[PDB]
């Protein structure tokens, strides 16, 4: 009575694999090992929320109080959590709205369903009931809509768009960065009386250029972009010529080589003596006809020789690298012209205009600004950040990628309308779900109950980072909704918060239809996985 | 649960601890599968010191071989505690938990409950016992029959050893056995018969001695080595020195002073030898024909044994304390400690007393008693293991026939009682008794169980366990109705059924009834056990 | 697939624990262990046998031909060969004659056995094969039994007995060796004829004290013992006749102490001026009575102290050290004296004689003897045995254990009983059991047959070792009892044997002439061991060992 027999299915699986099924345990071990990590998504949250730094095995260090950013370098071994990780990514890189309610949900309704299972109810009911649940949200959500807004191309009405989504990262900064969205926008938009038929929009539009120092009210909006080179070969005019015509080549400029390697053949002297001049009138024949239509600016992919370059100082073109490939077409953009791999002969239609192009230093280094004004811009914008540390301008990078972000999400789906925020529809969807599940008599009513008590989560957290009592403000607000003006009702964050009340068109915080709908089904898909595996086997290492 | 309380640990639960009682219980019982019946093989066991001792008792084998597993050191217990009580039964045990598992087993896979499984056991145990009444038959005592214990004892005693062995020793328990019963009916087999070991010329050389035997003879040469009539003296005296209580030196003064307190030393015993010899001289009539003997069961001083020695009189000493307990029934006499008062009564009687001797031991003889109320069995052998092998059959051999004097009730075995109980849980109308739900299966499975036993005798044998019971089958379907009470039985010599009641194959009656109660708690206790762990300070 | 279970449900028992079954050709395998050690007892039987170095982990060596003597210090891990340790060494505690061929029969017992088994017969039957087969061999035995020896004490008759007996331990010459023996038996034997005693012998009587240097054919026979002692006050080679006596004591001679704290208490001076005169007034006192009755030599049991041996040396009585029990009762045999452990006076009645005590240079170190003459005989003799090499001394002198364990086989049963030797005696029962193979019908009869092939290595092994082809020898001795109908009726055939040297062909010129015999009594309990030895070994089916 000293040694066990050892499980003698050990013949079985390597002892690299665990089984932690259920019965054994399973869904008591996990719901709770991830109520860590929940803490760290909740206290994240809200305008008052708390960044994290995380400090990668390479070293990059980070600080961003989002969800998708975060966990995507942590390296972590529970299974159950990954579900949740890569399902946040996928609000990332489709809305890119949204990453925190995802966590504070996914995670609730599995924390508030720990009654159901201890109770004892089986758990093929509970993936019903949530799916049932579902349903009913997504068409409860279009009831309580009050923001249906059609013009979306002002800048004023973007007000209530732009500032509730940077009022949530760094509250303290609203109307500057609100500002330099906006007026991006504004910029990427055409004009146009009536501009319909689902324009196009990306996230590639709007660029961000990080500049080192310099405080964030001092920042300026550009309609070129900045990069962080060396001109070469003479200093600009800067208002004599009034515009100018930039070709971008994707070749080199020098002599037309082949993939094959050469090399050079000479039978005599004669030959010998006419290739130091032939290889300057070769490049003179292609490079005369490009002054001729007066191409003030060239731009080329690979490396330009000195031969090339040399004829082009004298003439006063102006040279660029731009070695990149995706930044090399955002540059066509802003001029209009076509990339163009043959050299060829400048043609006015494919030709594009620039009014000017000026060069200092914006942080102590010397860069390029392709700032025009009275030209012709489409789809092109950049935000110079100015900033006292590399590590907080990178969240502002990532705030506005998640801020142009959800005007992709507007302007690609027919309708990307507003609803109340500041925990105003989340209480509402409390008390339209307590009423659904009287509906239906059946043992699945514990699972509709339970569904609504996940959606408390929201109010209290930011109750909770304000510190504040939970106790007192959120029963105080369910007796306002008692009957609009019911509707409106939100959490207020200010030191005369006692009373618990505040109007949402004070300060006009709204939150998206499509981003909370995409948000609650991958919630709930990603609890329906997690409630639905019983047996996890792990591997060795 | 287990491994955040504790950081190493080992946890089975919910199909491993099933697993772990079934595997173990048919590990354990194929070990014990092949011993089992008359035809079995034999079994040595040498550790690492290289002695031997062979023997097919299953006791030896499990309380020899240390074992690891939880489920086994409870049959260990519950094969050991069986038969250290009742002597025999022991395989029995081991393979009713061997098989009782595996039988319930299937059905546990089957989803049935292992409580109710129990449930059914328990109940059907107490139709068992019901059976045991009807079953037995009375034997009245008073006949004397010498023949009847003659075939009792061949029943263990060709199960262990050869018919060479059975033969020569199969009397010697009958002498020893018929002199138990009494006026009084009180039987006593630990102080009565005895075992003692002896190196000589070979196991079939074994001989009954109706007396006290003794592992110790006369020192002295001079002494008599064979006495015709010896009158014991019993005393519990030590007369060799004593210390005395913190007493120190005999300080002496002069020179003659010293070896004058040195002769005190004999004073005290000489006072004592004076009683021995005041005691002689009242029995002194017809001395050369005659004799005198002293058992001592402390030591003797060298130094008195030449008084002894003188007067002819035999000295033995450092007696054990069971044979004090036994000259009183040998040789009549009664037993005394202080040589104050004496008296002719006390004294026993023998009617021959020699001595043998073998290398540097010598042995004791005392025999031809008048009344003699006690015995022991001598038995000889070559080899360490050949005594050890005739120590677990004796004393297994004892204590199934010292049982049947017990009770006025024998048991047949061969079979009959498991087959008997096999029909009869499986033909009891179920409205007669009080279980009802899922307790069909209990009935079957445990009524099943019984059958792989007489079957395991088949299997040492070489033939076809199943085709040996057609006929048994066959044979009990047409004596129920041909109204005739008969028994059958397994002979594994032919591969044909045989009747017990001829052959003289019986059992005792509380090695059955004691063997499934025992097993029936074990196995019904390791059927609702769940989950095993190990957590401890060490 | 790459690695197979290990065989589950292994921790029921302990990871040393293994189980060894009839199956998988491990009986074989366990014949095959019995072979090993078998071949070599087959140079080590008969007269041309050859001895064994065994090198201890002590370093004691000890140089031998005789099988219970070598198997006692080889450290055995297979059970099945400790069964034939144990049965040789039953054969050397009861009988003292006959060990090798108890371990050559069974092992080849276990030889033929293995073609039995691999025949297809069962172990149940091979048991009663041979049980069958011992109940006819230990019959025949008796039935052809020729010659007795009739009279306890004579010359010529201890030549048949000893000689036959010590020519398989060291041979060498048969005359010097045979006479040390045959003298010796003669002098502690109780004759006593025409007086219808019964008569008595002890092992122990009989003792072999080993003295370096010298030669074989300088060793005499001691009517008395001998110790390497020396004498404390004088030495004396006593020339005076009219014999001496002799008085033992167990306890020292010396001052009974006091067992209990015993110290000197002296009040005044005039205790202390007589405390020291009054030790030796004292002890010299004791000695006047022991000293009148006539004794010039005492033999103490423990340490003497000077006191008493100033006095003892005065009268010139010698002073013997015997420390330890046995030593002590071995001496008081040859004189027949009674020891008393008081310091008195010996009872004139108790007082041994012995006429002379002389100390001489025999291994250089001082040793004391005790030659009686040829009145007042006495028991337990000695044996000076000169050698060279001390190795060959402790196996001449298990020779004499041999030799005088065949003198006990006289006592116990009604005589000699005396068998033709040579093979004779194993040949003779090839032709009888094979007969009686034939009378019993049933399956046994292969059992029976094989027990009859396994003797045929008493004369296989002595062809063997004697440098002789077997294929030659052997069939050659099976025409003397394949033959009929030849003239004599008085049938000398059975005296035919194997021959270690001389003849061509072999058949002994009888083992008349001859004079070499063998005792039933060795024989009856050789085959009866033996077969025990090959019945617990084949009815065993399964083997389980620890640690190894
Ligand atoms: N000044 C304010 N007053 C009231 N509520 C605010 C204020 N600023 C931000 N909030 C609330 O803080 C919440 C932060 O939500 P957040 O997690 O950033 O949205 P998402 O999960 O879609 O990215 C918003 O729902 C918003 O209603
Ligand atoms: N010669 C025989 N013929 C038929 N049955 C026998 C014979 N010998 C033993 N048995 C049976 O073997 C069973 C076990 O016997 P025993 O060895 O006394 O108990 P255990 O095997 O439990 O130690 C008994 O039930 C008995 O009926
Ligand atoms: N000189 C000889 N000639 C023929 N046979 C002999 C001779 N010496 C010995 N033998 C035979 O050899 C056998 C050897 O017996 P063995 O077992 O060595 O005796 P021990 O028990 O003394 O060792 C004897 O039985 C005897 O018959
Ligand atoms: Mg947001
Ligand atoms: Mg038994
Ligand atoms: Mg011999």
């Amino acid at each position: 009575s000293l040694r066990l027999p050892q499980n003698p299915n050990a013949g079985l699986f390597k002892q690299g694999y665990n089984s932690y099924s259920n019965a054994d345990g399973q869904i008591i071990k996990s719901i709770a090992a991830i109520r860590e990590l929940h803490q760290m998504c909740l206290t994240s949250m809200g305008p008052c929320g708390r960044n994290k730094i995380i400090v990668n095995h390479l070293g990059k260090i980070i600080i961003t109080n989002d969800a998708a950013t975060m966990l995507r370098e942590l390296d972590i071994v529970h299974p159950a959590v990954k579900v949740l990780v890569m399902a946040t990514e996928q609000q990332k890189i489709d809305m890119g709205d949204g990453t925190n309610l995802v966590m504070i949900l996914a995670g609730e309704l599995l924390n508030v369903s720990e009654k159901l299972i201890s109770m004892g109810l089986s758990a093929v009911e509970i993936i019903q009931g949530y799916n049932m649940a579902r349903k009913f949200t997504l068409k409860e959500l279009d009831e309580m809509v009050v923001g249906e807004i059609t013009d979306k191309n002002d800048k004023n009405e973007l007000l209530k768009m732009i500032k509730p989504v940077i009022s949530s990262k760094k509250y303290g900064s609203e109307d500057i960065l609100s500002e330099l969205v906006s007026e991006a926008v504004s910029h990427v938009l055409p004009v146009a009386q009536q501009a319909g038929e689902i324009p196009y929009f990306n996230v590639d539009s709007i660029r961000v250029v990080k500049i080192m120092g310099g405080s964030l009210s001092n920042s300026t909006v550009i309609k070129g972009m900045v990069f962080n080179r060396e001109p070469e070969g003479h200093v600009k005019s800067l208002s004599e010529d009034k515009k100018h015509k930039v070709a971008v080549f994707t070749c080199p400029l020098d002599i037309a080589n082949t993939e094959t390697k050469g090399t050079v053949l000479l039978h005599n002297a004669q030959e010998m003596l006419d290739f130091s001049k032939g290889e300057e009138k070769q490049i003179d024949a292609m490079m005369k006809e490009i002054a001729d239509m007066g191409v003030e600016c060239i731009v080329a992919g690979a490396g330009v020789g000195e031969l090339a370059l040399h004829y082009l100082n004298r003439y006063g073109i102006l040279v660029l690298k731009v070695p990149s490939k995706f930044e090399l077409r955002r540059l066509c953009r802003v001029c209009g012209a076509t990339p163009l791999p043959r050299l060829g002969a400048p043609t006015p239609e494919e030709l594009g205009l620039v009014e000017t192009v000026k060069t200092m230093e914006i942080g102590g280094d010397r860069v390029t600004v392709f700032k025009q004004e009275q030209g012709e811009i489409s789809r092109t914008s950049t935000i110079i950040l100015r900033g006292a540390t590399q590590n907080n301008l990178d969240d502002i990078e990532r705030a506005i990628d998640d801020g142009v972000a959800a005007v992709k999400g507007l302007m690609k789906p027919s309708g990307g309308k507003l609803l109340p925020g500041a925990g105003a529809t989340e209480i509402e969807l409390i008390s339209r779900i307590t009423k659904y599940g009287e509906r239906t008599p059946g043992l699945l009513q514990l699972a509709i109950k339970q569904f609504a008590v996940a959606f408390e989560v929201v109010p209290r957290t930011l109750a909770e980072t304000a510190g504040l009592d939970v106790n007192e403000v959120l029963p105080n607000l369910y007796a306002a909704h008692n009957v609009t003006d019911h509707l409106y009702k939100g959490v207020d964050i200010d030191g005369e918060s006692d009373e618990g009340v505040k109007d949402i068109r004070e300060e006009n915080i709204y939150d998206m239809l499509a981003t909370k709908k995409f948000a609650i089904n991958v919630a709930t898909e990603a609890a329906t996985t997690v409630l639905s595996i019983d047996q996890i086997i792990m591997a060795k290492k | 649960s287990l491994q955040l309380l504790n950081p190493k640990a080992e946890s089975l639960r919910r199909d491993a601890a099933l697993k772990v009682n079934v595997t173990s219980a048919e590990g354990l019982q194929s070990v014990l599968e092949t011993n089992l019946g008359p035809k079995g093989t034999l079994k040595m066991l040498v550790d690492g010191a290289g002695n031997i001792k062979l023997t097919k008792d299953g006791k030896v084998l499990l309380t020899e071989m240390q074992i690891q597993s939880p489920t086994a050191v409870l049959i260990a217990r519950a094969a050991a505690a069986q038969d250290e009580i009742t002597g025999d039964g022991t395989t029995t045990v081991v393979c009713l938990v061997g098989e009782l598992l595996r039988q319930a087993h299937r059905f546990i896979q089957e989803g049935v409950h292992p409580r109710i499984i129990t449930d059914g056991f328990e109940i059907a145990r107490k139709e068992s016992m019901k059976f045991l009444d009807e079953f037995k038959i009375s034997k009245t005592n008073l006949s004397n029959d010498r023949e009847f214990l003659l075939q009792v004892a061949r029943s263990s005693l060709l199960t262990k050893v050869d018919a060479d062995l059975t033969e020569v020793l199969t009397p010697i328990v009958t002498d020893a056995v018929l002199s138990v019963y009494d006026a009084q009916a009180d039987n006593l087999d630990l102080h009565m018969v005895e075992i003692m070991q002896m190196q000589h010329l070979s196991p079939k050389d074994t001989t009954f001695i109706k007396g006290l035997v003794l592992d110790h003879g006369g020192r002295h040469p001079d002494m008599p080595t064979r006495v015709k009539n010896a009158y014991v003296l019993i005393l519990n005296v030590s007369l060799e020195y004593e210390k005395t209580e913190v007493n120190s030196g005999f300080f002496y003064s002069s020179a003659d002073q010293r070896d004058k307190l040195a002769a005190s030393e004999r004073k005290f015993v000489d006072a004592k030898l004076k009683k021995i010899i005041d005691l002689k001289n009242e029995v002194c009539g017809m001395d050369p024909d005659k004799g005198f003997v002293i058992i001592n069961q402390k030591g003797i001083d060298p130094m008195s044994l030449d008084v002894f020695a003188k007067h002819n009189i035999l000295a033995l000493r450092r007696a054990k304390r069971r044979n004090m307990e036994r000259l009183q029934l040998v040789t009549g006499g009664e037993a005394q400690n202080s040589v104050e008062d004496l008296s002719p009564q006390i004294l026993g009687f023998s009617g021959l007393v020699y001595q043998e001797t073998i290398g540097e031991e010598k042995f004791t003889y005392v025999t031809e008693n008048t009344d003699p109320k006690s015995c022991t069995i001598l038995i000889k052998g070559s080899t360490h293991y050949a005594l050890a092998q005739t120590k677990d059959a004796v004393r297994d051999g004892l204590r199934a026939v010292a049982n049947v004097l017990k009770d006025k009730n024998i048991i047949p075995g061969a079979g009959a009682f498991y087959i008997a109980l096999s029909r009869y849980l499986r033909s009891a109308n179920m409205n007669k008794l009080g279980a009802k739900g899922k307790t069909k299966t209990g009935i079957e499975a445990f009524a099943e169980a019984l059958l792989v036993i007489p079957k395991t005798l088949v299997k040492n044998s070489g033939f076809d366990p199943l085709d040996v019971l057609a006929m048994v089958e066959d044979e009990l379907d047409d004596a129920q109705d041909s109204d005739e009470t008969r028994y059958v039985g397994v002979d594994l010599n032919i591969g044909d059924s045989c009747d017990p009641t001829i052959e003289g194959i019986w059992d005792s009656y509380r090695v059955l009834r004691n063997a499934i109660t025992g097993a029936t708690g074990i196995a019904s206790n390791l059927l609702l056990c769940d989950e095993l762990l190990r957590a401890g300070r060490s």
